[PDB]
């Protein structure tokens, strides 16, 4: 348990037991325990999705700048031609996620409902903690220590901020993240947010 | 000092300060962004 | 820092206000408007006066030392009044933003000190580096008191702080004096001093009509 | 276009209105020296009118048979900037105000004489509350599920 603002006392409901607790809740969103239980799951899933999203926007552009591969920009990959057309892909995504997210939601409502699979009733998910299924979802059997959860949450928060930065930078410059970085590092003192306004 | 701060927290004084700040903000927005019929 | 009821007053023959006691350095019983009636208000105002005094001392040095050396020829610095509108290695806006970041970190830690005395005396990165100060406004330590003059007897400390406060008050008056002199005379402060010394009977404020 | 209206970049009545406004402004210009301050002020008004009409042309507004812009509200995706986006921004500001008011009324309810904090406002408490409206949709939703929004009497 650290302090996000040295001097400010931590809120009472933030006990220092949860991973990633730095006493950061100035707007009192998590005062109700029922809201905090929901916000923990929301933070975990949003961080996990933002991690993959940021990797997907950044790394293929870095590898395109180096010449190893040639793929379109993240904001331009949408209107490319694939084997299945955008609408079919969206429908498939909607169906698959409508299944998996309701399966996940049943676990948030009550911890141990959907551990057993319907088709092969032999198998089942061992008892676990909410947001940390493990077993099949952790094939390499990495131990879920407090350090690992803290690292996951920190990297996820950094990833969400990176995603917001990507979106705002593309909206205000019209170019990709890595070329913005290259333009800034080329001449730092004349390529800033000020010179784009 | 304490009593004067208490008086400046009374409803009419706070109201005139708040609405003056709001009016100034709106006036400056209209001075720099005049004749707005839509939101581009 | 004990009460001093027989100290010289700003207005000889008057009675100092009860909240102005004499324990604070550079106390002359001057508070006609009762701006420091509350103890919290006095605590805040002491810190405000200290930071104003130090900033104005630095400002007075930066205006008056370089402009005296220009009139002698040891330096060729431009006028202080228009030094802000010159062109530098970067535009003024990014300089202001970088200054905002750095000074904001410093000022936020000072704010944390004001709100809660202990709070920020320890290095965030290297736990072993600590500030050795004790009173609010005097951080001490190797960074803000390398020579160790900041701590000592409870009698020489009071006069050492009184000198600082009075010098800061003088510099606070002097900075505004230079500003208004530049506004109303159109030339530098050392030019004003030399012109007044040449003709003290006429070269004054009234020499504008 | 929609409802028989024509875009204001095409309609001749819009241009005729713009020409007549400038002509009306230029008649008072004749009564002043070409270098005087009133002549400089009417010229600024002329430029303001030119900019206004050019903007109304560029934004893609529809004008009737009178040369005046007409608003489209039904929900057309090319006219969201006239009602939908401003309406969303208004609904965000008003909900902010309402939520900050509700939180302040709740915060002072449990006191000895809570009517004194309604005529003499506790400014620090208001400063604490005020910036909670930035996330007012999330909290307003969340007290709907739990049941802390509506008093069940
Ligand atoms: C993470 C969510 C997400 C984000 C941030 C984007 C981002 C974008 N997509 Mg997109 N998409 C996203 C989900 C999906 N997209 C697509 C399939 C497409 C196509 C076919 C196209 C885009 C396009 C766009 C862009 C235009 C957005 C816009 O202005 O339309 C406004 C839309 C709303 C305001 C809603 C924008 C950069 C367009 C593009 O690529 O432009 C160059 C485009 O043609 N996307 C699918 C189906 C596979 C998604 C489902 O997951
Ligand atoms: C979807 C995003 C999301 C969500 C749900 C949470 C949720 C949570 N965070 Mg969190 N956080 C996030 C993003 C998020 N965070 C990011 C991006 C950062 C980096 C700046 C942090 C940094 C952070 C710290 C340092 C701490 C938390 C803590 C917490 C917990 C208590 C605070 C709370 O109720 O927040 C509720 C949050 C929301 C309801 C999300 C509101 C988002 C709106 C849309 C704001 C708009 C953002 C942007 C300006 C646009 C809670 C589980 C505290 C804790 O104890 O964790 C265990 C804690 O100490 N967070
Ligand atoms: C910094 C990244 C990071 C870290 C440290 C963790 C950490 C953790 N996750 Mg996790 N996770 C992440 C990102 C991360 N996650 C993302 C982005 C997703 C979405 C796909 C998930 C989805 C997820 C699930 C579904 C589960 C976990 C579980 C776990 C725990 C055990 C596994 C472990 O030790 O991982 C160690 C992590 C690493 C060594 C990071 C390796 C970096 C990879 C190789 C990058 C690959 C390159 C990339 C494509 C670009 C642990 C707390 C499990 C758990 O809690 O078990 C009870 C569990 O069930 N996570
Ligand atoms: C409910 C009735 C109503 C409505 C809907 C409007 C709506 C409008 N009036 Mg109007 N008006 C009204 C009553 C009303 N008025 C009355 C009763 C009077 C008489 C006093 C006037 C007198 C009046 C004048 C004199 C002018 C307007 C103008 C305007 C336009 C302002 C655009 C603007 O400034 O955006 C910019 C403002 C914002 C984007 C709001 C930002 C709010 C915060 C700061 C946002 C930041 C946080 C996110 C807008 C269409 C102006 C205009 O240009 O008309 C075309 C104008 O000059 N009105
Ligand atoms: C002449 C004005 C003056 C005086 C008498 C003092 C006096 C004091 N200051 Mg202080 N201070 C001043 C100006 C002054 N300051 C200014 C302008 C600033 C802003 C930069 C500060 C910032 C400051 C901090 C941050 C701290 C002090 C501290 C102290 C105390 C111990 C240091 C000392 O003995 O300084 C003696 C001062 C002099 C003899 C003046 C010498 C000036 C010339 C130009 C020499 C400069 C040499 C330099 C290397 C270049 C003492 C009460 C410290 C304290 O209280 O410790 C607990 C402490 O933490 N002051
Ligand atoms: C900080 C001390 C200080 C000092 C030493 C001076 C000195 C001087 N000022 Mg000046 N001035 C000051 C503050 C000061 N000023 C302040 C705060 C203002 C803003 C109101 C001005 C506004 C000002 C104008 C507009 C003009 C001068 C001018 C002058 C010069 C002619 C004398 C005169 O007419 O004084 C006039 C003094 C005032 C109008 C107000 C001064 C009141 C201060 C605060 C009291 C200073 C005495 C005090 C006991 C401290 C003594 C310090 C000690 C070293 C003696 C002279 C070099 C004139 C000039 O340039 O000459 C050609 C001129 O035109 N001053
Ligand atoms: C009076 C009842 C009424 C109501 C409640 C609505 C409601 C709506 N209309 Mg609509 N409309 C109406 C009458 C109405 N219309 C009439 C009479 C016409 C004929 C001109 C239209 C023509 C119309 C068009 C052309 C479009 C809408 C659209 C929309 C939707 C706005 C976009 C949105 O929020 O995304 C959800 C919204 C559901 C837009 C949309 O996307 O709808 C799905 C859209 O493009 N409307
Ligand atoms: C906390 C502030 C607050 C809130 C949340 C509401 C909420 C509501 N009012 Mg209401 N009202 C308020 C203040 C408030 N009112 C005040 C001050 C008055 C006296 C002028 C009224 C007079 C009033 C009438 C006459 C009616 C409502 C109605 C309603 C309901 C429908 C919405 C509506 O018509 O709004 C319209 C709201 C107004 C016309 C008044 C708004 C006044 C300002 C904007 C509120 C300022 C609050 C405060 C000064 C700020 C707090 C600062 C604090 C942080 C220190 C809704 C439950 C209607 C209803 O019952 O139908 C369901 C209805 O008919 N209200
Ligand atoms: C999930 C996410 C992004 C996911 C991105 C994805 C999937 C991207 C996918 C793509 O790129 C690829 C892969 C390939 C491209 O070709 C296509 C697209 C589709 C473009 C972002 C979350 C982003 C989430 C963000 C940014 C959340 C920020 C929240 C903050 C800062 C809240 C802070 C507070 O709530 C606290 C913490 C405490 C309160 O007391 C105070 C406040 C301040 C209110
Ligand atoms: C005068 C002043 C305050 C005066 C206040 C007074 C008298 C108040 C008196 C009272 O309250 C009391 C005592 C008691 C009450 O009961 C009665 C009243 C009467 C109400 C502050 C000035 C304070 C002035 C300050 C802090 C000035 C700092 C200046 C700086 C840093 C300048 C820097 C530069 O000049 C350089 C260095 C180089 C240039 O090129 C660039 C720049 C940046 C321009
Ligand atoms: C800008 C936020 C802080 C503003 C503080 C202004 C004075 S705060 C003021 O203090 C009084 C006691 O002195 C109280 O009686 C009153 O309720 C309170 O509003």
């Amino acid at each position: 348990k650290g302090e996000w603002l040295p001097g400010l006392p931590s809120p009472a409901y933030l006990d220092g037991s949860l991973p990633g607790d730095n006493g950061f809740d100035p707007l009192g969103l998590a005062e109700d325990p029922e809201n905090l239980k929901w916000y923990i799951q929301a933070e975990l899933v949003n961080s996990r999705w933002a991690m993959l999203g940021v990797a997907g926007m950044l790394l293929p552009e870095v590898f395109t700048y180096l010449g190893i591969i040639n793929v379109p920009k993240w904001y331009d990959a949408g209107k490319s031609e694939y084997f299945a057309s955008s609408s079919t892909l969206f429908v498939i995504e909607f169906i698959l996620f409508h299944y998996v997210e309701i399966r996940r939601w049943q676990d948030i409502k009550n911890p141990g409902c959907v551990n057993q699979d319907p088709i092969f009733k032999n198998y089942s998910l061992p008892p676990h903690e909410c947001g940390y299924p493990g077993s099949v979802f952790n094939p390499l059997n990495f131990e879920p220590t407090l350090e690992a959860k803290e690292k996951e949450l920190a990297n996820g928060r950094l990833a969400m901020l990176a995603f917001l930065g990507f979106i705002v930078q593309h909206n205000v410059t019209g170019k990709g993240p890595f070329d913005n970085l290259v333009q800034h590092v080329a001449d730092p003192w004349h390529n800033t947010i000020i010179n784009t306004i | 000092m304490r009593d004067l701060k208490t008086y400046l927290s009374v409803a009419p004084v706070l109201s005139t300060l708040w609405f003056g700040a709001l009016a100034g903000l709106l006036i400056e927005i209209n001075r720099f962004f005049p004749d707005a019929l839509t939101f581009p | 820092f004990a009460p001093d009821p027989n100290r010289p007053l700003w207005f000889p023959g008057s009675t100092p206000p009860p909240w102005l006691d004499g324990s604070l350095p550079a106390d002359f019983g001057f508070d006609p408007l009762g701006l420091a009636s509350d103890p919290d208000s006095l605590k805040w105002n002491v810190q405000a006066e200290i930071v104003h005094c130090r900033w104005a001392m630095l400002g007075a040095a930066g205006i008056f030392i370089p402009e005296l050396l220009t009139k002698i020829g040891i330096l060729n610095t431009p006028s202080w009044y228009s030094a802000g509108e010159l062109q530098y290695f970067t535009d003024t806006t990014t300089l202001f933003i970088v200054e905002l970041f750095f000074i904001g970190w410093a000022e936020g830690r000072r704010w944390a000190d004001i709100l809660k005395p202990g709070c920020v005396n320890t290095d965030p990165i290297f736990p072993n580096n600590k500030l050795t100060g004790t009173d609010v406004g005097y951080p001490g330590g190797l960074w803000f008191d390398p020579l160790g003059w900041g701590t000592g007897s409870p009698e020489k400390l009071k006069e050492l702080r009184t000198k600082e406060i009075k010098n800061g008050r003088l510099a606070m008056l002097a900075v505004m004096g230079a500003w208004f002199q530049h506004v109303y005379t159109g030339t530098g402060p050392i030019d004003n001093l030399s012109a007044h010394l040449a003709d003290p009977g006429h070269a004054t404020v009234f020499a504008a009509f | 276009d929609i409802s028989g209206l024509t875009p204001c970049k095409d309609s001749k009545q819009f241009a005729k209105r713009e020409k007549q406004q400038i002509k009306k402004l230029e008649s008072s210009l004749k009564l002043y020296a070409p270098e005087s301050a009133p002549a400089l002020a009417l010229n600024a008004q002329i430029e303001k009118t030119k900019r206004r009409f050019d903007n109304y042309g560029k934004y893609g507004l529809l004008c009737g048979s009178d040369g005046l812009p007409h608003l489209i509200v039904n929900g057309d995706q090319r006219h969201w900037g006239e009602f939908i986006t401003p309406g969303i921004l208004f609904l965000y500001i008003a909900g902010w105000i309402g939520w900050v008011g509700r939180s302040y009324l709740i915060a002072i309810s449990g006191e000895k004489k809570p009517a004194m904090k309604e005529i003499i406002i506790d400014v620090p408490l208001a400063s604490r509350i005020i910036f909670r409206g930035f996330i007012w949709p999330v909290a307003a939703y969340r007290e709907f599920l739990n049941g802390d929004l509506i008093a069940k009497d």
